[PDB]
């Protein structure tokens, strides 16, 4: 017999993991990668996930043709285990990511990526601009203020004091690693599904105009 | 490094030397920067806090922008962020002057990577895109509210002289959701800023490489306007040379 | 928003009834004085400033006990030369209005003064006055509103317990002169029981008993009354005779040589008659 | 008895101090206990000279 | 409604700090951006 | 033997200011009056007399001194400034005295190096030796903490005086820089100030 | 604003044994590191030259 | 600790000379004294 | 404890957790004050070694 209980933790931290649906970050291991294909061979709710991840054993560089009933079958099972919403769009995210898994060999050390193969032409950002920009341009203001207006400024300072304390035991750190993560991931995600080339470089670069700021 | 000083009497000279080592001086000055940047911090995040509840919308924030229905909500939100922003670089400034419209796009193929928020003129006023799906999914993605984030030395040495002390819905996961939010509309902000201060074309630059904001932004930033939220951590990507050769 | 639904949130309060006091001219700004004693959860519902102002009243403690009880007490600022309505240290239902200068005043003042002595004709006059006078229905009827129900949120927590404390059996007090061979002491406890709830509980808060028998002890503070309450109200008048000279020394050399550093009683007056009466601590 | 002052008059210069002293009689005591200066006809038996110096006695 | 670089720009002015701290321990308007507008039409009906 | 009754002097000096408290008469020692903040009343008395007790020495013609001044105890960092525990502003016409009560608390409750160092003194065993066979009270730490607070109070009142003196424009510019009184005596003899020398040198 | 305004030979005997070099040198350095803290705590640039000039005491010729 | 003890004993060979040693693998990841001392002060200082 | 907590009063935090990584510098920072002022550390009373140090030190 096995600990299904622990077997579906382990599944549900790494299934989170490559969906990037957690900004959480922890270690690894083929251990973990076993726990998850077990539990999700013994359970009856998760077949057709397990079925789609063992697909990923071949060529992997492939499109699972579905039904209407068994993507949704697979998108409730997902959605029942990490408890969120989700998208066909993250079945696809964690097809590639366990995929790439799969296929990468027994390593000594964890190897980092990026998320990719996701949604089949290049597109540039600078297309991606041309185009979106056209499409915005069509598009209408759905509203709108009028001009001047005045921001609203809380006034009461218990109030103010109130929310301090409040806030205090939260630590700075840790918040500021969640947010930014979770914009990373959800940049890295648009990237992937417009099937456009993430720029690093920029992104990081971002960074390095925060700290050239700062340090004037 | 190190410093001494020398004690004497005029008449005498029987001298007393002593010898500092200035890395105390240099752990109390660190911890005071620290506390009072985190207090700032916070400060201003307890600020945009009060502010979008003084608009008094009865939905907690992450609910609002899964409504899409009420888009003047999310517009409210957005141009109240938006102001914020501009206020904390400009503290004279409690408006926007020309008015502003707004839409949010609902598609992929209508929206842009990397820049969920943006601005374009219809020829006469400012336009503002918002990915309210993209906003969802940031501020839906689950959080770490357990792990810690981070020489051995200086660190021991704040671990023992720092201490410790052991009806609001928010948690650490709704501070982290504003913050995300304000950081984001903080990005976008400084992209109207370069296009309002830069034209179209830079404004089209910026968007294409986020370097030119350095010059762009520190020519004025830096030197009048407080710090941007980020400047509060060095930021950087793991695996950042393997990834950039790959 | 922020804020769960509802959930009543905690913080401070001002207490001073007077805090409420705004110009109900919008285009006129004011700011009442309040001492920052009006921001302790005590018995006292009024601060300082207000207290000294109105009434001629200070207040001051008085140690009790092994275990130090503190009991709240206020004292004279009533000078020795002071005559007739000048000894009203606190003027009741029927003299309130004369004593108090209700024309001199605010009209939200004068409105909290006939709302603490039970005035509704009063209080009713100046609502009407207020419907029918300048913009009441921008602000000036809000700000009316708000004042009005602050007082009342104060008069309705302060009422209940005066009737509980009145028909109290284990707490037990009684105004009047214990000298009982008086005559300046008078039905002094029907006096206090004319007086509304809340004035009730500030006299309470005010004036100390002359005497406190606690369960089985007790204890005599004074061997005579330091005030009277008569139908003009409490009155700081010396029940047998002369005036008590009260110096006033702020507010409205050899002998320091030998009067270094050396213990000094105050001149002040505090406020001691009746009779009280307690079981147990209940503290 | 414990030393203290009264002041009078303390306005601007005019600082008459009266001297007065304080009770340290609770109010239990009686008696002998709470004579303060006893007279000559019975200070000897207020005052237990025998357990005092013959100095303090004198 | 063209921005203005009130404070984007920084040039030479009174900043003896001393005297601030003298001062310090001693103790209708129109705004730059209202007097750059207003200059500017003044200088442009010149022309 | 000279240096000694030049420090004979300077502690006869150090035991008026000690007479100077006596007279001000306080229970606590200074260390717990200045703990003690609610002793408002108490700290800023100490400050006036040591200031008049330096303006004395100063000017030993004069006995002449302000007999009334504005006093408020800072406890807030941002009420401080580095270096200048006690500062003397002005609120236009009104002559205000700030002390810095968590400064001066640090200070006096450093631990103080009495037994750790060794000094040349009068260690005759003979005298000793002969002297066995022949055959309220101040600690050295608490005498330093008082020479502390006086040579404070003493920097405080050179500042004040250049105030007076000068202005309030050169009283903040004498805080900014400080070599105004590098010569110092040149009245000062009488200030302990004038009596050492401290260095501080990279090392 | 907050406010406004013989046995002494017995104890320089106390206090004559002091070695009053030492006490001047630990009054200065308790006084220069109140400075030093101060000064850290408010991230505030440090003049040793101007503290120097403090405590410094010109030397006649005579 | 006996476990450890006793594996190292039985496993050491014979020998002419007492074998001294230090206690070790007891309790896998190796710590250093100063990542000890961080996470223990800031343990703490969390306790009151 | 109590050197280790006299060298942090005495020396500041920083140094306090020196002198935790390392109890050598004990050696200035109390002989300074100690062997000269006050009774000698009750250790003294004997030197103290570890059996076989050299070889457990090559271990
Ligand atoms: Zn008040």
């Amino acid at each position: 017999l096995i600990n299904m209980r622990r077997y579906r933790n382990a599944a549900r931290k790494l299934i989170h993991h490559y969906s990037l649906n957690s900004t959480s970050s922890t270690e690894y291991k083929i251990s973990d990668v076993v726990m998850t294909m077990i539990f999700l061979l013994r359970s009856e709710k998760y077949h057709s996930l397990f079925k789609l991840l063992e697909t990923t054993f071949d060529d992997y560089t492939c499109r699972p043709q579905m039904t209407q009933v068994q993507t949704d079958t697979l998108l409730d099972a997902v959605r029942s285990l990490l408890e969120m919403t989700i998208d066909l769009t993250t079945v696809d995210i964690m097809r590639s990511s366990f995929a790439r898994c799969f296929n990468s060999p027994i390593m000594r050390y964890a190897k980092i990526v990026l998320l990719q193969n996701v949604a089949d032409k290049r597109t540039t950002l600078e297309e991606l601009l041309i185009e979106r920009g056209e499409k915005i341009q069509m598009l209408q203001p759905q509203q709108y203020i009028n001009s001047g207006t005045e921001i609203p400024f809380c006034d009461d300072a218990e109030f103010l004091n109130r929310l301090l304390k409040h806030i205090d035991p939260y630590p700075l750190s840790r918040m500021y690693y969640n947010a930014a993560n979770t914009m990373f991931y959800t940049t890295m995600e648009n990237y992937a599904v417009s099937n456009c080339k993430f720029n690093i470089e920029d992104y990081n670069n971002i960074f390095k105009v925060m700290e050239n700021i700062r340090k004037h | 490094n190190k410093v001494r000083t020398v004690t004497e009497i005029v008449n005498s000279d029987e001298k007393i030397q002593k010898t500092y080592e200035l890395a105390e001086f240099d752990l109390k000055n660190l911890s005071s920067l620290e506390s009072y940047e985190t207090l700032k911090i916070k400060l201003a995040l307890s600020k945009y806090m009060a502010m979008l509840s003084t608009l008094e919308m009865t939905q907690p924030l992450l609910e609002i922008f899964r409504n899409k229905a009420d888009t003047r909500q999310i517009a409210a939100v957005v141009f109240s962020t938006l102001a914020f922003i501009h206020n904390r670089f400009h503290p004279l400034v409690t408006n926007f002057t020309n008015k502003m419209e707004f839409v949010v796009t609902e598609t992929n193929d209508t929206s842009i990577p990397g820049e969920p928020i943006l601005f374009t003129e219809n020829e006469g006023v400012l336009l503002c895109s918002v990915d309210r799906p993209s906003i969802v999914k940031m501020l839906s993605r689950e959080f770490d509210t357990e792990a810690l984030v981070n020489n051995c030395n200086v660190r021991i040495a704040k671990t023992f002289g720092a201490s410790k002390r052991k009806d609001f819905s928010i948690t650490e996961v709704e501070a982290t959701q504003y913050l995300t939010l304000l950081l984001t509309v903080e990005h976008a902000y400084l992209h109207y800023y370069i296009f309002k201060n830069y034209g179209v074309f830079e404004y089209c630059k910026s968007l294409t490489d986020h370097s030119l904001f350095t010059n762009k932004l520190r020519s004025t930033m830096s030197t009048k306007t407080s710090n941007l939220l980020l400047s509060k951590f060095k930021f950087t990507i793991e695996d950042f040379d393997k990834i950039n050769s790959n | 928003l922020v804020p769960v639904g509802m959930a009543p949130r905690q913080m401070r309060v001002n207490r001073c009834i007077f805090a409420s006091i705004v110009s109900f001219d919008a285009c006129i700004t004011y700011k009442s004085p309040c001492s920052p004693d009006a921001y302790h959860d005590d018995g006292w519902f009024i601060c300082n400033n207000h207290l000294i102002k109105r009434f001629k009243m200070s207040k001051m403690v008085l140690p009790i006990f092994d275990n130090q009880f503190k009991m709240t007490i206020a004292r004279h600022l009533v000078g020795n030369k002071e005559r007739g309505i000048k000894r009203i240290l606190i003027p009741s239902a029927t003299n309130y209005q004369d004593v108090f200068n209700l024309n001199s005043m605010m009209q939200a003042e004068q409105l909290i003064f006939h709302l603490i002595y039970n005035n509704e004709n009063a209080v009713n006059t100046i609502c009407d006055n207020l419907k029918y006078t300048e913009g009441f229905t921008s602000n000036t009827q809000r700000v009316i509103h708000s004042v009005y129900a602050t007082t009342k949120s104060i008069l309705d927590t302060t009422n209940p317990n005066t009737f509980c404390s009145r028909v109290s059996r284990d707490e037990l007090r009684f105004f009047d002169v214990t000298n009982a061979r008086a005559l300046r002491g008078g039905a002094g406890d029907q006096l206090f029981n004319n007086y509304s709830g809340f004035l009730q509980n500030l006299i309470r808060r005010a004036v100390a008993p002359e005497y406190l028998q606690i369960d089985t002890e007790e204890l005599r503070f004074r061997n005579c009354a330091t005030c009277i309450i008569d139908e003009t109200g409490l009155v700081a008048s010396v029940p047998d005779g002369p005036e008590l000279y009260n110096p006033i020394r702020s507010s409205d050399r050899e002998l320091d040589r030998t009067l270094s550093g050396y213990e000094e009683y105050p001149t002040y007056v505090p406020l001691f008659l009746g009779y009280q009466i307690i079981n147990s601590e209940n503290n | 008895m414990s030393k203290m002052v009264l002041p009078i008059f303390d306005e601007d210069d005019n600082q008459f101090k009266m001297t007065i002293a304080r009770h340290l009689v609770g109010n239990k005591e009686r008696g002998i206990k709470r004579i303060l200066i006893p007279s000559a006809t019975n200070y000897q038996d207020v005052f237990n000279l025998n357990s005092m110096m013959q100095a303090e006695q004198l | 409604s063209r921005e203005f670089d009130t404070e984007a720009l920084v040039n030479f002015e009174n900043d003896n700090c001393n005297v601030r701290i003298a001062k310090t321990f001693g103790a209708f308007s129109i705004t730059e951006v209202e007097a750059t507008q207003y200059l500017t039409l003044l200088l442009t009906v010149e022309h």
